[PDB]
Formats: structure tokens, C-alpha cells, sequence
């Protein structure tokens, strides 16, 4: 939507990304 | 707005609309469109498997008739990539394929993420990673697995 919202979306992706490879690299 | 900056907000709208696979990219800050981070995520199978690896691009004023620079601000091992980060591939370099008017942010990403997947021997800005890729590639692929847990902090 607007400047902020999509900077906290796009540091929100940042985190997610993170989270999502941390389980990637652990799991099995 | 002058060219660069309506170019890199447009850029940047697709690259929100339509992610490459395991891509966070954009501006650190939109009052400042010339400073990109870019987390690129090494790709499942391939011996950066789920590495997280940040790059900063610094984009020239004169964008897009001239390609920005790249470095990474995480520890790599590869041989495309300086012992300091900085990145070292053709599509950078102004006029193998090199800046031009197709090339794109996404085309340096997904460059830059195709180099990862099959590290090449061109370059040769990592000659400790370039020779270990060349002849002992087990070992080569122990290391990329430590540049992986570290990108990620484990």
C-alpha cells in the first residue's frame, strides 16, 4: 500500500525467509 | 523522479508482484531507491542448500544505461565472489553476456543464484574456492554447508 507498509512487508519477508530456511536446513 | 529512480520503482513493484523462488529484494529504504539489499536463498539440492545470503546492489545514476555493483555482506566461498564480498560476474560488467538493455535487477538476481546452484570457472575472484571446486569438490562441498549454517547463524 503505502512507503511503510510495504518496507515492513518486504522486512517481514526478510524474517520469513530466514525462518523458513533455518526449518529447511534442520529437518529430517 | 528521473529515469533511474521511475525505472527502479518499477522494477521493484514486479519484483514484490512476481518473486523469483527464494528472493527478498528491494530497496533498504525507498527514500533512497539506489541501495538495494537482496536476500537470496541458496537453492534446495544444490550444495548452498538454504543459505541466506544478503547483498547489498549500489545502483549508478545513470541506471539503467549502467549496471550496479554487488557484494555480499555475509562470509561466502565461491569462486565468482571476492575474499571482500564484492561479486564478480559478466552481467555486471559494461558491454559471455554483459549489461545491456535486456538485463534487469531480476536477471542479476537469478544470475547470481544460477552461479550458486553451478559455481563456474571463468572468474577467478576466489582462486583458493576456484581451485577447490576444480579438484576436490567433497571438500569443496563441506565448506559451501559451513557458508550455509553461517548465513544463518547456526
Amino acid at each position: 500500500g503505502p512507503s511503510w507498509a510495504r518496507q515492513e512487508s518486504l522486512q517481514e519477508r526478510k524474517q520469513a525467509l530466514y525462518e523458513y530456511a533455518r526449518r529447511r536446513f534442520t529437518e529430517r | 523522479a528521473g529515469t533511474a529512480l521511475k525505472r527502479l520503482m518499477a522494477e521493484y513493484k514486479q519484483l514484490t508482484l512476481n518473486p523469483p523462488e527464494g528472493i527478498v529484494a528491494g530497496p533498504m529504504n525507498e527514500e533512497n531507491f539506489f541501495e538495494w539489499e537482496a536476500l537470496i536463498m541458496g537453492p534446495e539440492d544444490t550444495c548452498f542448500e538454504f543459505g541466506v545470503f544478503p547483498a547489498i546492489l549500489s545502483f549508478p545514476l545513470d541506471y539503467p544505461l549502467s549496471p550496479p555493483k554487488m557484494r555480499f555482506t555475509c562470509e561466502m566461498f565461491h569462486p565468482n565472489i571476492y575474499p571482500d564480498g564484492r561479486v564478480c560476474i559478466s552481467i555486471l560488467h559494461a558491454p559471455a553476456e554483459r549489461w545491456s538493455p535486456v538485463q534487469s535487477v531480476e536477471k542479476i538476481l537469478l544470475s547470481v543464484v544460477s552461479m550458486l546452484a553451478e559455481p563456474n570457472d571463468e572468474s577467478g575472484a576466489n582462486v583458493d574456492a576456484s581451485k577447490m571446486w576444480r579438484d576436490d569438490r567433497e571438500q569443496f562441498y563441506k565448506i559451501a554447508k559451513q557458508i550455509v549454517q553461517k548465513s544463518l547463524g547456526l
